[PDB]
């Protein structure tokens, strides 16, 4: 039918089956890619058409940046795991939104491990928002709804 | 019938009579222009809007 636009979205986190509804305001989210790795096997007298053998599926890496805000249960989670205290998992629910703020489709990203966390640079010469480019690696992705 | 003391407190003031003082000197100029106070703007938009 008709396509949808890419500037309404919210992403909520699930810290140990306890939802996190304070941290849904993000600047951008990376867009979710998955890829089936493929080993090409060429053989014998068949030298006019390829022959591709499937392999394991390689999921992408989810980056999402936000303006730096007051400290929140999202920020206490990344600071806990990137200071070497506790390696813990967090589930991410990324959903599109309608005009009536209803979800079109949602991606649930099970057991996403927070990998890196990077702020923007200070500079005195230009005016811009300090952002928090924080990037986390998920190990499964289960698309759910209508209008994928 | 307004007086000349109400004109000096209500009526606006015209450009054609001004004095410029450069440092400690007084130099009579013809036209001074281009002084202003400007700022740039930072926008931030996120997600839910």
């Amino acid at each position: 039918y008709t396509p949808v636009v890419s500037h309404r979205f919210m992403a909520s986190f699930i810290f140990n089956r306890i939802p996190d509804p304070l941290d849904i305001r993000f600047q951008r989210i990376s867009g979710l890619s998955r890829e089936l790795q493929v080993t090409q096997y060429s053989e014998g007298g068949e030298n006019a058409r390829n022959n591709y053998l499937a392999e394991k599926i390689q999921h992408g890496t989810l980056t999402l940046e936000r303006g730096v805000m007051t400290v929140s249960p999202l920020t206490w989670m990344f600071d806990r795991v990137l200071s070497g205290e506790k390696i813990a998992y967090a589930d991410v629910v990324v959903m599109l939104l309608n005009e009536n703020s209803l979800p079109l489709s949602s991606w649930t990203l099970s057991n996403a491990l927070p990998v890196r966390w990077q702020t923007s640079d200070f500079d005195a010469n230009s005016n811009a928002i300090l952002v928090n480019t924080l990037e986390l690696r998920y190990q499964d992705m289960r698309w759910l709804g209508v209008k994928i | 019938s307004t007086s000349t003391s109400q004109i000096a407190v209500e009526y606006p003031i015209p450009v054609y009579r001004f004095i410029v003082s450069v440092g400690d000197e007084k130099i009579p100029f013809n036209s001074v222009s281009g002084l202003d106070i400007s700022y740039d703007t930072i926008e931030y938009r996120d997600g839910v809007g």
